[PDB]
């Protein structure tokens, strides 16, 4: 298994919102884990700024490494960074999951209350997401 | 309809108005709202026109946005998009249809700059997100123009990937 | 006083017919493989330009073969020595150097061999300016090896990482303080002194007090005990429990901190 989890970096670079999609085990341990892909998100901020620009597609499939967990990176037209950490990859599905999760992404953008990098609170996008990973991540 | 987002934007602009007590800041307000709208108009007009494909050269993206942005938000796309060769930063995109005037507007004699600044400011949004941060400027130069300055640093990672 | 350089210069200069007698020794040896190397490494002592290249070619070639490759990775580590006395320097060859390590490391595992390796990698690159890729296969050695030498060497591969830009200094800040556990562990103690400090300082250059706050729970063992109190109160006090989601052990913690901070109060008034 792959114990997923999302995670949101913004356009000025500040984390925003987290998602697990992991089975349940280690959460003392997984609050730690959960600062340190914090810190994957800065680091896969900085490579992906260059990776990005090496491409012009959405998706750059999967970029760093710590000897258990992949880190993949979703960059956008709101070049937000959407990110997974996983023991064991799902790529295939998550291009569009990706997509989909950026949809709703837009449903939240044309809501004028959520703005610029302004923190998810919205019911909507956490019942969304929770389905969402119900479908393919988190299972 | 038209009316009613030409009134509607009318008194956006005014309320401004009342809530500013000068010129520059007011159009600055006016900017600050194109932005707030323009930071979600981007990625909507995305995927409907873009086909969800994102363009890493300045000159297509900015031509898209050209066609596209004005395209659905006013119809006809803008007439021009333009270079300047003496400063790499610095490019035009004339539209020689105001969308300020589109609703007919107040005598520039009390004030200078209009609805030009607020659609320049959603030009402006569109740029700072598709990573390429700029300042977009409402000019009354050959009719309604929108000077675009490029960042510097912006310019220069184009410059570096205009090295094939 | 005088007499040293004296000496000196007179030495040199008389090991110049040294060095001529050894190139001859050299020229009779070339009429088994040690003996190769010893002529290869011998005549580098004084660095031999081309006859680099062909010891380079003669050792790659037979050590293909004698699967005891230290002769043929010291073979390609002195080509790099020739590539110094090598404008272009075939650049790459640092390629190859770079093949050196990673191969090499596994056919023995005699670590200090993959250190120098990587070591000369490290000032070559440096002599291009182009220090990414041997920030990354530093990167990739120092995770391994020990928990010590891990930990200087994450510093070295660290900021060496750094070198060629100054940003993006996260995992840098990461595994420089997950090594300074271990340099307080087993290090002398100003080198692991300097990590501390240079790890903090560029903590504080991108603040970013999530991670910062539990180290400086650290810094507050190590000011409890020896550091100045006020930079752990601060560092709390900025955290600021309500609104930073703070834990059980968290609010324990700043209550602890309150205590610490109780100390420098009195010792104030």
């Amino acid at each position: 298994m792959s114990t997923y989890y999302f995670v949101i970096v913004g356009q000025n670079d500040n984390p925003i919102y987290e998602k697990e999609f992991s089975t349940v085990n280690k959460e003392l341990r997984k609050e730690d884990h959960r600062h340190l892909t914090q810190f994957i998100a800065h680091a896969a901020l900085d490579l992906v700024d260059e990776h990005k620009w090496k491409t012009a597609n959405m998706q750059l499939k999967s970029i760093d490494r710590f000897n258990q967990w992949f880190v993949s990176a979703f960059i956008t037209a709101s070049q937000i960074r959407f990110i997974i950490v996983h023991d064991n990859k799902n790529d295939e599905g998550i291009k569009n999951f990706f997509n989909e999760m950026y949809d709703t992404y837009i449903k939240n953008s044309m809501n004028a209350f959520y703005r610029i990098n302004t923190p998810i609170k919205s019911p909507m996008f956490e019942k969304k997401s929770e389905i969402f990973g119900r479908k393919y991540l988190l299972s | 309809s038209q009316s009613i987002v030409a009134l509607l934007f009318s008194e956006i602009v005014q309320y401004s108005q009342s809530r500013v007590f000068t010129v520059p800041e007011l159009q600055t307000r006016l900017h600050d709202l194109g932005q707030d709208v323009g930071t979600r108009i981007i990625d909507l007009y995305f995927v409907r026109e873009r086909s969800s494909k994102r363009e890493t050269k300045l000159t297509q993206m900015l031509l898209f946005v050209k066609t596209t942005v004005w395209k659905n938000l006013f119809g006809k796309e803008a007439e021009k998009l333009e270079h300047a060769n003496d400063d790499e930063r610095t490019y035009y995109i004339i539209e020689k249809e105001p969308l300020v005037n589109t609703f007919i507007s107040v005598p520039k004699d009390k004030g200078s700059l209009n609805c030009a600044n607020f659609t320049a400011g959603i030009v402006e949004a569109v740029l700072t997100n598709c990573g390429f941060p700029c300042k977009v400027t409402a000019h009354w130069h050959k009719g309604t123009t929108y000077m675009v300055k490029f960042e510097d640093f912006v310019i220069a990672r184009d410059k570096q990937m205009e090295e094939k | 006083d005088n007499l040293r350089h004296f000496v000196q210069d007179y030495a040199v200069r008389a090991l110049i017919p040294y060095i001529e007698h050894l190139v001859a020794i050299l020229a009779e040896g070339v009429t088994a493989e040690l003996q190769t190397r010893k002529l290869g490494d011998l005549y580098f002592m004084f660095g031999h330009y081309n006859l680099a290249f062909q010891s380079y070619h003669q050792a790659k070639r037979d050590f293909n073969a004698d699967s005891a490759w230290q002769y043929y990775a010291g073979a390609l580590e002195m080509a790099a020595l020739s590539a110094f006395m090598l404008g272009t320097a075939q650049r790459k060859t640092y390629d190859y150097m770079e093949d050196a390590i990673v191969c090499y490391l596994t056919v023995c595992k005699l670590q200090q061999f993959a250190t120098r390796a990587t070591l000369l990698s490290m000032e070559c690159l440096k002599t291009a300016r182009l220090y990414s890729e041997v920030a990354k296969q530093l990167i990739r050695m120092t995770n391994e090896e020990s928990d010590l030498r891990s930990a200087l060497l994450l510093e070295q591969a660290a900021y060496c990482f750094l070198v060629t830009q100054p940003p993006m200094h996260r995992k840098y800040a990461f595994h420089i303080v997950l090594a300074g556990n271990r340099y307080s562990r087993a290090g002398q103690r100003k080198h692991a002194y300097r990590c501390y400090r240079q790890a903090y300082q560029v903590f504080q250059k991108r603040e970013w007090s999530l991670a910062e706050d539990h180290i400086q729970y650290t810094v507050a063992k190590q000011a409890y005990m020896l550091k100045q109190l006020e930079e752990a109160s601060r560092s709390f006090a900025h955290l600021l429990r309500p609104g930073s989601l703070q834990s059980a052990q968290q609010q324990t913690s700043f209550l602890k901190e309150y205590i610490q901070t109780q100390n420098e109060l009195v010792k104030r008034s």
